[PDB]
């Protein structure tokens, strides 16, 4: 590149070499004439992406050839002499070099032309795939079993789908590929011994035999199944389920880790796994996983020594090493730089030069001449060193979004596209959702039902999650299945939460049941007939389990969503279980359901907003914690309100300050519980802290922290928030993050308008709706109440007198209490209908009102005198009271006419 | 099914019964509990054990006491003690270098002073430890590419020391790897997660070293490393154009007694620092007044220094 006043120095130098024939030293100052030293350029069209024009005055002085790509018809006859030299290997089929060699271009001509940077960028092919797919046939012909031409075209299939399809994105084109491979063998090869030549069908392996074959799909899975407990109990511990994407992924990177020079990059979404696989695939292959320890505060310093070591390792050491470098990793643009230098040249020339290339080249000899051969000469030491890297050596690059600026520039680099093996985890499949949601939902809980149930409720949670990226999202399929793991983790521990609580409140009626039975008199016989609650239990049991797709749904997918956004999902989710055979209660309340009365009582206490948003929300926050939430709030009302829950406990961070990187080590040491106050800033380190990531010990519970291994309480907690929703927080934390929005939407008003429109509209229905749901919940906690009372008395008074009669007397008074909620439940058939024939009038008052703030919103971005809160709209709507609807609404128009025009001056009055 | 008895306790037993268990044979147990020291007295004259004693072991006709004698036994019923001199003696060498860590753990175990005598065992560890991963390099197990019955001895031994450091492994990653190893064997793997494994504790319930029920914490092995650093604490030095001597780089420890300072009142918010936490307030009252002279010290240095530019001199 060019300064940025545009002009290349690099280029200028060499200019420099050109005309003046010398140069001029930079540091020590004088004029050095390079004698007898020529200057040869490549490069690519400068119409080409990433290409920069170059100056006439450098150019000027060289000789330019163009050479293109050769014939379509050179290219078949010089892969044929390819074929030639590999079939030595296999002389039985030496007629079939030629037809080899026509299919090879004919699929390299087609690949070009169907896939190309008009689809995707990194749609860019050569004839280096040609001579990567001849090796790659190769390789596998030397060390496979002696080959059937069923076996060799087959061999030739995997190799075709490795080189020109991993690095396709999607399916449509994934699919194009299957039958253009289809297509070319029935033009060349014309075979009906060919089966499915699809790359889940052709696995080919050398984990099972010694000699490189194509292996049966059970005999391979079963194969992980035995290494994966082995690689989970030996490294780090984390459970996962084998699938049929995850089997045909491993072969994949295990060819790559293989061969001589090894770079793989993988292009995986998030929560794929493609890091997981990576470290296994490792291991199989015996390579040591150097996984660069950066942060914010990381230098290229740090980096330089993260590299160092791991070259000289590999060189002086003979280490094998395998390098996973992820996106977050590359923090300034030397950095990539750095891993260009790695791979387009085996070595980092600027880690070893001077003293410390004196000191390299002595530790060469050593090891060397300790192998037992010497190199005499300083350039021959140097092309061991670097021809040791480069079998030993291997980068497996990990980029979640490649429409990332930062991830682009890593497929973008020429070093890192050319010596790299492209491949695409970038969404997962209906059927790998399917088979990672059976294996989670394993645990049987549910009984039969009338259609099966394990199998409908898996198709739910995959049409929810496709309709949730369908709806909400917008950008196209970059991200893609993460919360749908964690609604499926969410659902298990619900249930197990809600059928613990359901068999222990029908265990304490079955001995209720015992108790009135032994005693039989006048009243008693009423309580006997209550079957109504033991025929109501059945039911209640039936709907449990969808209703924990709801609450489970609640806490994953909707913590981030609007007020209208979240009521939307519902529907398409209410429906979906609506069509599949999986009983839901229709008068469903998420708040209701999962916060419990004591705790509804401690939020508010703190402070928390009235707000049935901030209720949800502060539910969604503390209930689940399987995983960090994250909170954003513009005023940090909330901070303070998770303050006075935990107290003294409470001790707040924010990413920014100086000593967070200490404190930190001294909150999860004493079970402090933490809030980190700027979420926006994050570095790397508490990243192992975010993924719930441990190492078991005697006792103690450690967690590895950029270098020291600290304990862990677990009477510790962890909070993230952030302050303003423009500040873009890493795609890493944001998979491992319960994300939940504390804000006050202009969605907020349509909600708030409704609440003071009918107080002033029909005040007797608004004034009931409070003690609806209050009563609801206290009569029936005032029955769980006085059920308590009973029972404590009816054993401490059973050998004396009639005691328990001056509490029948209040289970007299109870009678009213117990058939209060069968009044209320008959009167609330009548009163939602109602109430919900009332929201769409205000709806309609609802929709101008927020067009209307918005209009006032906007005025206060052009101008900043030219502010309006949500209260001052409230204020004003309010005033509106002290075609009814019609007038109504005309009065809102008229009000805010009135108020606001005040404020604004005569160009913004008209 | 044989029959032994000891404690309810990994104590003197365990690694018979994981050879027990690797030879998939099942067994029956006379466990004297924590409080059941009553039923040992009930047993121990009338048992016709030649060496009356704990464990005590009866099969065919074979009639034991000493842990030693025991595992030998089992040992030699599957012919496992060596072929020839060599091998024989080296697996007694095994033998005796893991009864010098098992055994090494009892003496120091009933000493008052337990929290600065394995400061004298874990010194002496590493040398013992590092042998072994020596013998670890182009080895599997130590004497070949087999697990034997030493191995059950060492990972008894190990089970008990992690407790005593959880970081006496991260010297020697050959062994951490030989521990994961033995886990990973089938039959011994199976069984660690069966139901009848009595987990805890490690030695006699009375033992200082790994009594009662179960560990806990952090808070000695952080303060141990907190007077160790102020027990070593340095000023540079450096006298100037005249007379007086002035300390240079103040920041370093400056820094340090803040932090130090900070870690002590985060130690507040722990549970288990109550009683451990007097000695830790003393601690605080040192270092908080180090700071209160912190402060005042680098103002005169500084005040003096600029003064003396004004004053000193002309």
């Amino acid at each position: 590149k060019l300064d940025k006043y545009g002009s290349q120095n690099v280029v200028l130098f060499l200019r420099q070499l050109m005309e003046k024939q010398g140069f001029w030293k930079t540091p020590e100052n004088k004029w050095v004439t390079i004698e007898r030293i020529h200057i040869v350029g490549a490069c690519n069209p400068p119409t080409d992406p990433g290409r920069i024009p170059m100056s006439e005055r450098f150019t000027r002085h060289a000789a330019i050839l163009y050479l293109g790509y050769p014939s379509g018809k050179s290219l078949s006859q010089i892969y044929e002499i390819y074929y030639k030299a590999i079939f030595k290997l296999v002389p039985e089929f030496r007629s079939y070099t030629e037809p080899f060699a026509r299919a090879s271009v004919h699929l390299y001509n087609e690949c070009k032309a169907r896939y190309s940077t008009g689809l995707q960028s990194h749609y860019l092919f050569s004839p280096r795939e040609l001579t990567r797919l001849v090796r790659g046939v190769y390789t596998a012909i030397n060390t496979g079993p002696r080959q059937t031409l069923r076996s060799l075209i087959r061999l030739w299939a995997y190799e075709a789908w490795r080189i020109f399809a991993d690095r396709l994105v999607g399916v449509k084109e994934k699919n194009s590929f299957e039958q253009l491979l289809y297509e070319t063998v029935d033009k060349y090869l014309p075979n009906q011994d060919l089966g499915n030549i699809s790359s889940t069908s052709l696995l080919f392996s050398g984990l099972l035999s010694l000699d490189f074959k194509e292996v049966n799909k059970t005999d391979l899975v079963n194969f992980i199944e035995e290494r994966f407990k082995t690689f989970c109990d030996e490294e780090l511990e984390v459970p996962m389920v084998i699938h049929e994407s995850m089997v045909d992924h491993i072969l994949r990177i295990d060819r790559a880790l293989k061969q001589v020079q090894g770079h793989m990059m993988l292009i995986g979404a998030s929560r794929t796994g493609k890091t997981i696989l990576t470290r296994f695939v490792a291991w199989l292959n015996g390579l040591k996983i150097v996984q660069p320890k950066i942060h914010r505060h990381s230098n290229l310093s740090d980096f330089d020594m993260i590299l160092k070591k791991a070259i000289s390792d590999c060189s002086l050491k003979e280490s094998r090493t395998c390098l996973i470098i992820d996106e977050s990793n590359i923090l300034e643009t030397a950095f990539l730089e750095r891993m260009n230098t790695l791979l387009a040249n085996a070595d980092i020339p600027d880690l070893f030069q001077g003293e410390e290339y004196d000191k390299l080249l002595n530790n060469l000899r050593n090891k060397t001449r300790s192998l037992g051969l010497l190199l005499d000469t300083e350039q021959e030491l140097y092309d061991w060193f670097v021809g040791e890297i480069a079998k030993n050596l291997h980068v497996v690059f990990t980029i979640c979004d490649p429409t990332n600026n930062k991830s682009s520039a890593m497929i973008s680099s020429p070093a890192l596209f050319n010596r790299c093996i492209i491949n695409w985890m970038g969404d997962w499949d209906t059927k790998t959702m399917s088979q990672v949601a059976n294996n989670m939902v394993d645990v049987i809980p549910m009984e039969f039902t009338d259609f099966t149930i394990r199998d409908a409720v898996v198709n739910i949670l995959i049409h929810f999650d496709r309709n949730f990226y369908q709806k909400m999202k917008v950008g196209v399929n970059p991200r893609s299945p993460g919360y749908f793991i964690d609604g499926l983790r969410a659902l298990v521990k619900l249930v197990t939460a809600k059928y613990q609580d359901l068999q222990e409140n029908q265990r304490f009626v079955n001995v209720g049941l015992e108790k009135l039975n032994e005693s039989v008199k006048s009243l008693t016989f009423e309580k006997e007939r209550w079957l109504n609650t033991t025929k109501q239990f059945s039911k209640t049991s039936q709907e449990l389990i969808g209703n924990c797709i709801i609450s489970s749904i609640y806490e994953t997918y909707f913590g981030h969503l609007n007020e209208r956004e979240r009521a939307d999902m519902l529907v398409i989710l209410k429906r979906l279980l609506g069509k599949f055979a999986v009983k839901y209660d229709v008068n469903y309340r998420f708040i209701d359901y999962l916060v419990t009365l004591d705790e509804k009582m401690k939020w508010l206490e703190c402070g928390l907003d009235k707000n049935d948003y901030f209720l949800e929300n502060m539910s969604i926050v503390m209930n689940s914690q399987d995983a960090v939430p994250f909170l954003l709030d513009p005023s940090s009302h909330m901070i303070t309100v998770i303050s006075n829950y935990y107290g003294n406990k409470t001790v707040l961070l924010s990413f920014l300050e100086e000593g967070f990187v200490k404190r930190l080590e001294n909150a999860i040491r004493f079970g402090s519980v933490v809030i980190i106050q700027d979420g926006e800033f994050f570095d790397p380190i508490i990243s192992r802290l975010i993924s719930r990531e441990f190492n078991h010990a005697g006792n103690r519970v450690t967690v590895e922290i950029g270098d020291h291994e600290v304990d862990v309480s677990g009477d510790f907690k962890l909070f993230i928030h952030s302050c303003d929703p423009s500040g873009d927080i890493p795609i890493f934390l944001r998979s491992r993050v319960r994300l939940v929005h504390f804000v006050t939407n202009k969605e907020s008003i349509e909600t708030r308008i409704f609440d003071i429109t009918l107080t002033e509209e029909n005040a007797e229905m608004q004034r009931k709706r409070e003690d609806l749901i209050k009563l609801n919940t206290e009569y029936k906690l005032k029955l769980k109440n006085l059920e308590k009372r009973l029972l404590e008395e009816l054993n401490n008074s059973q050998g004396n007198m009639l005691e328990n009669d001056e509490l029948m007397v209040t289970l007299n008074n109870l009678k009213k209490e117990a058939m209060n909620i069968e009044k209320k439940l008959s009167e609330s058939e009548e009163f939602f209908p109602q109430f919900d024939n009332l929201v769409e009038e205000y709806s309609i008052i609802g929709k101008h009102s927020v067009k209307i703030f918005s209009m006032l919103e906007k005025f206060g971005q052009f101008h900043w005198f030219y502010g309006i809160s949500i209260g001052q709209f409230l204020s004003c709507f309010k005033r509106v009271f002290i075609t009814r609807v019609d007038e109504i609404l005309w009065l809102l128009y008229q009000e805010v006419y009135c108020q606001f025009s005040t404020a604004l001056d005569k160009k913004f009055k008209m | 099914s044989p029959i032994l008895g000891y404690w309810k306790i990994k104590g003197l037993v365990q690694p018979t019964r994981l050879l027990l268990e690797y030879l998939e044979e099942k067994y029956e147990e006379h466990l004297y509990e924590r409080d059941e020291g009553d039923k040992w007295r009930n047993k121990k004259f009338e048992l016709g054990l030649e060496f009356p004693n704990l464990p005590y072991y009866i099969d065919g006709d074979v009639k034991l006491t000493q842990s030693m004698a025991i595992i030998r036994y089992i040992a030699d019923k599957h012919n496992m003690l060596g072929g020839c001199p060599k091998e024989r003696a080296e697996i007694s060498m095994l033998e005796g270098a893991v009864l010098d860590i098992r055994y090494g753990v009892s003496r120091i175990a009933y000493s008052k002073d337990f929290e600065t005598l394995k400061v004298d065992f874990l010194s002496k560890l590493p040398e013992m430890l590092k042998m072994f991963e020596d013998r670890l390099c182009h080895k599997t197990y130590l004497n070949g590419d087999h697990v034997t019955h030493p191995d059950f001895m060492l990972y008894d031994a190990l089970d008990v020391v992690l407790y005593m450091d959880p970081m006496c492994l991260d010297a020697f990653p050959k062994l951490v790897c030989f521990k994961k190893r033995i886990e990973a064997i089938p039959q011994i793997d199976k069984y660690l997660k069966s139901s009848k494994y009595i987990a805890w504790p490690l030695q006699g319930w009375q033992a200082t070293f790994g009594g009662g029920d179960h560990p806990p914490f952090v808070i000695e092995k952080s303060l141990n490393r907190i007077k160790k650093f102020w027990k070593e604490a340095q000023y540079e030095v450096i006298e100037h154009s005249s007379g007086l001597k002035l300390v240079r780089e103040w920041d370093v420890l400056e820094q340090a007694c803040k932090e130090d300072l900070e870690e002590l009142v985060s130690m507040k918010a722990s549970n288990y620092y109550k009683i451990f936490e007097q000695d830790c307030l003393d601690l605080e009252s040192k270092l908080t007044k180090l700071s209160e002279i912190q402060v005042n010290w680098v103002e005169v240095q500084f005040y003096w220094l600029d003064l003396y530019g004004i004053l000193g001199e002309n």
